């Protein structure tokens, strides 16, 4: 065993050893090991992506216009973003401006996503982890219809609406096929919902698993289908007609109004059924605003997203900011900028791959994506994995970090850049939140915080879709119809060498995509992705991740049942597809 | 009576098979996982992880051992002894492996088990492999797409339930009644086409009045699915009547068929 | 002024004439006047057509295949109904057996109208009769919950839904803009809820206009459309595949599941929505199960509807039963021959058409349609009519009889005749219905009454849904696809001469169809409409129709207001295109 | 802010123009009602009757004098001096009058108010007309077809709304977003017509592939309308995806241009 001191942490893998292999309710493939001291307190976390599929390979030689749609594929759970990351990457590196309406379009497109990811992220992956499910057939009809109008104004709440679905869960049960909820961990001792606001939580499980399909139906009008709708280079592929012939060939007034339809009822299902939710859920597991913190009160970092000036992707257009916070000093936002090569680097002596020199980080301009499978002295062998060695390669991601800090990323470090750059609505959003729970703003830097974050993001998208879709509108009343700037399709008109980089925020956190284009040919793709910096290994220096940092030092009520790793790591939203690539 | 148990695993893959069978419309798949089936084992909604999901998956396959139907996401890598992705601490090819030769029948879902997909693409880093190449002695449906259309993953389950049969299947294991035909069999731009009336640049005047999009690189012509009628989303599109040309997303291959652009 | 007697009733048309023209909240156009005595009761009751078009006349020298199209478009609420009298007409002519599967479906097409049909009416049309809307604005919303709860499991009864209900509503009036509301007969003190049964009913009307669009999937599935869905003589045109190739081009799997789906929610809503309603109606107003009994305790009239025998329309097979009753001689239930000139035979000694002696009536195989607008001493002139003049021709709706009675038909009709038949389920269904609102048998003939069967028919078709479905799923698993007899499609198979009926109960009651063909066209087609029935004017005798019987011998609280007359006339459901074609 | 006044009328009709409208997926009618518009008048949904319709009538179309938007459903009789449709004791044709003096435009839904429909159709008993031949001094948009559309009718009203201007129309006053293409411009069986694939007779094997119904007497050739793209209740279906012909039922004399079964 050894100890070492890294970003105020104790990490000592000594004492008994933890696995958990497969992490279920993530996308993709985890492991995750620990070790835990003899007050059941996690001293040492392990975070092992345990699949690679080698996209950033497959892009070699292919046409750049053809990008986006294998890189979509990196993910179905964040369907559409690395598509947006793509034709974004692309049309920086050849000098292509769309029209304002495909701006808009893709706005639409990543605000409907983010609205979906964050719903569903919320009741089918997290939720299980705080609604205890067999608990609700406790609950009394009546008093869960009490405490659920308490909550909300939403119309689904009557005594017997309840009473349906505890009866739909009983019969579910009684012949003693489980299902999804075989061999949980029911009854732990961390549950701590009473049983009405499981039978709550339960009935909105089971809302929010219909409703999520219909949001993507903004999706499938402008972009042929979800999950994977489809995007061009120079803009999108959904011409748009409102007043000529042909308008049944294209986005036309009805097709519209089915979006705005869409929007409504999305914005009201979130408003009314998922934030309630996230508040209850604060308000029963006050403790969690403590537990998990790991970097989020030291080091996070956005890119910034949703450029409201076509083309202009600088702090003045990007409706979510950008910027990044270290040494736990929030009064400093420090500015990103994706070409610098201090900036942004990604390191391999932890991961399974072949770097020149394994002690400095490459930039991504400069990345390498060299798969080595070699994880050296392991517990068992290196086909039958008993214990990983953390102290040598232990992962298919890769390490970045940014000027050589490890980050983290996604709802928490955006809602903490915006919150300290001074955006008013983020500012009054999380004010209002943290009152109503009487925690403190640093409540927030918590495995608690993660998910009270994610539900305001689902919010604020919402809100956003409406704006955009406003936007859109007015467009279209002016007569400004244009979708796509076709002047540089054809690669004869492309520089012969240029790069370029395409940037969002997804869901689960900064994006970046870094192309070089040589020939008309991909000469170069390189992925950094959210999960890539949350689920990273150690770097040279021994510094820890995301998900290591937030699992340091966290009590365990009984270890052979890892509900509170689950609940931490699950806050992050995983996407372990998303992190390989 | 009981529910018909399906085990669901995962290899490599993206999720977005997964994502499409939960946006089924008729039967919600919340219907579908109360009522018509019983969803024994599925890493991605499972509240068991770990030892705990370890212990779903040998006691349903030891239990209903000849009993259960196998769906499988994704694919297995043979690259680097199958280690590209590790179940357990172990390949993922023995979980498959080790479901399969208990199951009654076998889905591929989407173009990944069905195919290779993404991953299978040139130059197939990891040795992605379809999963009809690793499994031979057992009846494989195959249900490709990149994902599928979530209301053919939902009519599949239920013509299985239903009916207490696998769907009769083309030479190449698809299910006749979405496969038998191609988009461009089906597709109401076919008037279009037949007229030489094509979009040839983005946003032209024939792509404001819904032209055919076989200039811009559609595959229809080549890709057996049923996107052209039954559509995406509950009816309300597929990728050609949004302005996009088919990529020939549920084709063995089509990754690798050259550019989307080209014909 | 001139007094007779005609079925217990004194028709006096001495005393204040009062005239509503145009009848609102119908389909088409009616005009009603009646005579009030000094106690404002009313002493006459007169039921008048005012529109005709003549499909009788535009059906003559078609093809037979294509008689269906142009009769459904008699109306298109009711749409669907003539299209499938007229099948059965034809079929019958010629001597056409459909395969089981296309009978299912036509009984699925009916069943579907049932529901859609009797849910808009009990909301839209009659709804506003009952309901205060403007009252709803005084509701507590958590009264209205507290009642909707004790009411009914249906799920959507928050305090905060019905405060968002009550909001909107007022908004909506707020700047005068009270569109369909506009110079109502709101605080009439026959308006008997309490505003929070005021605010649940409006929350419901609301919720009845959005759910009713669902409905008619099903009619889209088989129908391709509606309103006016498709059909063919011999069977219909929805050719079924479900497990070979081409499956996208026919009834598949995934259609049937569609269907499956809108038949769920269908009966969830009509059980949990409408059911609740018609009793808290019946509830609130029971003084009107003692109004508007008409002829409904003495003369009514059912042919039958739903075979479930295909091409089988005798006793044992239909699954609505037929019969009539006269003299109030409910234990002799008498068997109704559409072919016997004694039994259908229709008058127009008061109504606008030629026959060669109007003091006959014609069955309709030997009908004639010969317009003739002749309103002769009306006050005003011809083109201005301040009161019609029911001593002479009054109306465009010719006088059916049955053996010269005059007859109820409809929901209220058919209830009384399955009931008086000793059919089980109807039996129990209406005695604790009546055990409920602890009222007697009798209470049911009468206005309330007919409201009250309508809702009990509604949940009994969206039974009947799920059980033709059912049949149609055994037929398919048992490798049984067929959907059309083709064997006599082509003309030079049929008979040279040949006649048929086709009859069913539309949801307004008894619908016949009698065509004639010879040479391979129409040579006649006479249609008797439940609504001729009902709406009928007088006959050579004096005898009253359903409408003007149930109007005698009611008091008007407010004549220059005419709530009674109106609900009393929009219980019935008046089509009026029906009743002219 | 005030919504727009509509007054909407009943000349001979079925009624299949006013469920159509109430069927509307988006906007839903109940949204049209209550945020979109204001229907200040229509007898099938109005609360008033008899004198009091009347007067809500009058003060309509007094107060909103060259404000409001005439909707017409059904058409006028010429014959008996009009008196085949009646509106309080006098020809439904005064009252078509009265509301078109007063209105800044008119729509006629439906192929009643646009051509005739069903009661012109030979021999026209009751000398039933279209809208355009009595009001001449109006801009007329047609919104035809038996019924039309659903969400084309809330489309061209939202349409409305939103622009504050009318639709572009064709020669003939149809909007040319849904009325500018026919019905096989945009067919999902062209691909059968093109090859010959027809349906001969019922439920035969082309039938149950989904084969062109040319040959069944379809009229989508000569038909406009947006039933092939757009589709009928939410994008569920339309005639031809259930297996009948198109009717011709937007067109101008459809009844009579032959038997539906014959080319
Ligand atoms: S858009 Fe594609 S599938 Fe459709 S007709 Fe053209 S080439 Fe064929
Ligand atoms: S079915 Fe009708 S509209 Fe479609 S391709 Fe054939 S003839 Fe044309
Ligand atoms: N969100 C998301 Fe997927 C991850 N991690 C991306 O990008
Ligand atoms: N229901 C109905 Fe229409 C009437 N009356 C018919 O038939
Ligand atoms: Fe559908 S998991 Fe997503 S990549 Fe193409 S199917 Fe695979
Ligand atoms: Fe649409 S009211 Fe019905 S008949 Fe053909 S449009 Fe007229
Ligand atoms: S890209 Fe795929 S989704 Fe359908 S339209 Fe083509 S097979
Ligand atoms: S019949 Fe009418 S509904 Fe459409 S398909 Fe033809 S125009
Ligand atoms: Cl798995
Ligand atoms: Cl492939
Ligand atoms: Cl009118
Ligand atoms: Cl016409
Ligand atoms: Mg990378
Ligand atoms: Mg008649
Ligand atoms: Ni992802
Ligand atoms: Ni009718």
């Amino acid at each position: 065993s050894t100890q070492y001191e890294t970003q105020g942490y104790t990490i000592n893998n000594a004492g008994r050893r933890l696995v958990v292999d497969p992490i279920t309710r993530i996308e993709g493939h985890m492991r995750c090991e620990v070790n835990i001291n003899d007050q059941n307190v996690i001293t040492n976390a392990v975070s092992c992506g345990t699949m690679f599929r080698g996209l950033e390979i497959i892009l070699q030689g292919r046409d750049p216009r053809d990008a986006w749609a294998f890189v979509e594929r990196i993910c179905g759970v964040c369907t559409g973003v690395h598509a947006l990351a793509s034709v974004y990457a692309i049309e920086d590196a050849i000098g292509i401006k769309v029209p304002d309406n495909a701006n808009i379009i893709r706005n639409i497109m990543l605000a409907t996503l983010w609205c979906h990811d964050h719903l569903v992220h919320f009741y089918q992956l997290a939720g299980m982890d705080w609604i205890d499910v067999l608990d609700a057939l406790k609950a009394d009809p009546r008093k869960t219809s009490e405490l659920a109008q308490s909550l909300s104004s939403w119309p689904k709440s009557s005594p017997g609406y309840f009473f349906d679905v505890q009866n739909r869960l009983k019969k579910f049960v009684e012949g003693g096929q489980l299902g999804i909820f075989r061999n949980g961990y029911w009854g732990h001792p961390q549950y701590k919902l009473p049983p009405e606001a499981n039978l709550m939580g339960f009935a909105h499980y089971l809302e929010a698993l219909d409703f999520q399909r219909e949001i993507v139906k903004i999706h499938a009008v402008f972009g042929g289908k979800n999950p994977h709708p489809n995007w061009i280079v120079g803009g999108m592929p959904c011409a748009i007609n409102i007043d000529e012939s042909g308008a049944v060939g294209a986005v036309n007034m009805e097709r519209l109004n089915l979006v705005q339809s869409i929007i409504t009822r999305t914005a009201d299902f979130i408003n009314n059924v998922m934030i309630p939710d996230a508040l209850a859920i604060g308000q029963f597991n006050k403790p969690w605003s403590e537990i998990g913190t790991g970097l989020s009160d030291k080091c996070v970092l956005s890119y910034g997203a949703f450029p409201d000036i076509a083309n202009d992707f600088g702090e003045k257009s990007l409706l979510m900011p950008g910027g990044a916070v270290i040494n736990g000093d929030f009064n400093n936002v420090l500015p990103v900028d994706l070409v610098d090569p201090q900036q942004v680097q990604e390191f391999v002596d932890h991961a399974w791959y072949r770097y020149p020199n394994d002690q400095v980080g490459r930039h991504p301009f400069d990345g390498i994506t060299d798969p080595w499978y070699n994880p050296g002295d392991v517990k068992g062998s290196d086909t039958n994995i008993q214990q990983l060695n953390e102290q040598e390669r232990y992962s298919w991601i890769k390490a970045p970090r940014w000027r050589g800090n490890a980050m983290e990323v996604g709802p928490l470090a955006r809602t903490l850049i915006a919150y300290h750059k001074g955006d008013a609505a983020t500012v009054e959003s999380v004010d209002r939140m943290m009152s109503a729970l009487n925690l403190p703003l640093s409540g927030i830097q918590s495995t608690l915080g993660r998910i009270l974050c994610r539900a305001h993001e689902a919010q604020w998208a919402a809100g956003k879709l409406q704006y955009f879709f406003d936007k859109l509108m007015t467009n279209l009343k002016n007569g400004n119809l244009a979708t796509a700037s076709t002047e540089k399709w054809e690669p004869a008109t492309w520089p012969t060498e240029c790069r370029g980089v395409g940037f969002t925020e997804a869901p689960r956190g900064a994006l970046g995509h870094w192309a070089a284009i040589r020939d008309g040919k991909i000469d170069l793709y390189q992925c950094v992705v959210p999960t890539t910096w949350n689920a990273s290994p150690r770097d040279p220096k021994g510094q820890i991740g995301a998900y290591e940092a937030a699992l340091m030092n966290t009590k365990m009520a009984i270890p052979e049942q890892p509900l509170e790793i689950l609940r931490t790591l699950h806050s992050f939203d995983p996407c372990l597809a998303c992190s390989t690539h | 009576k009981p529910r018909i148990p399906v085990v669901w695993i995962h290899g490599l893959e993206c999720t977005c098979c997964t994502e499409s069978f939960i946006r089924s419309a008729h039967p919600l798949a919340k219907d579908v996982i109360l009522s018509l089936i019983s969803l024994d084992y599925d890493d991605t909604l499972m509240a068991a992880a770990g030892t705990q999901a370890e212990e779903v998956f040998e006691d349903i396959i030891t239990q209903y051992n000849g009993k259960y139907i196998l769906a499988v996401e994704g694919n297995p890598p043979l690259g680097e002894q199958g280690m590209f992705c590790i179940s357990s601490g172990r390949p993922f090819i023995e979980k498959l492996k080790r479901a399969a030769a208990g199951a009654s029948a076998i889905i591929a879902w989407g173009t990944c088990a069905s195919w290779g997909c993404v991953q299978a693409a040139r130059p197939n880093p990891t040795q992605a492999t379809p999963i009809d190449k690793v499994i031979t002695d057992k009846p494989i449906i195959k249900v490709p797409g990149c994902p599928p259309i979530p209301d053919v993953m939902s009519a599949i389950i239920t013509y299985m339930v239903t009916f207490d049969r696998l769907p009769d299947v083309d030479r190449m294991g698809r299910p006749l009644m979405f496969y038998g035909q191609r988009i461009h069999d089906k597709c109401y731009r076919r008037a279009h086409f037949d007229a030489g009336e094509f979009v040839q640049s983005w946003d032209d005047d024939a792509a404001r009045k819904g032209y055919c999009l076989y200039k811009m690189g559609c595959k229809g012509p080549t890709t057996y699915n049923a996107c052209s009628s039954t559509r995406w989303n509950d009816g309300v599109s597929f990728p050609i009547q949004s302005g996009h040309g088919c990529l020939g997303c549920a084709e063995n291959g089509f990754w690798d068929r050259g550019s989307f652009y080209s014909r």
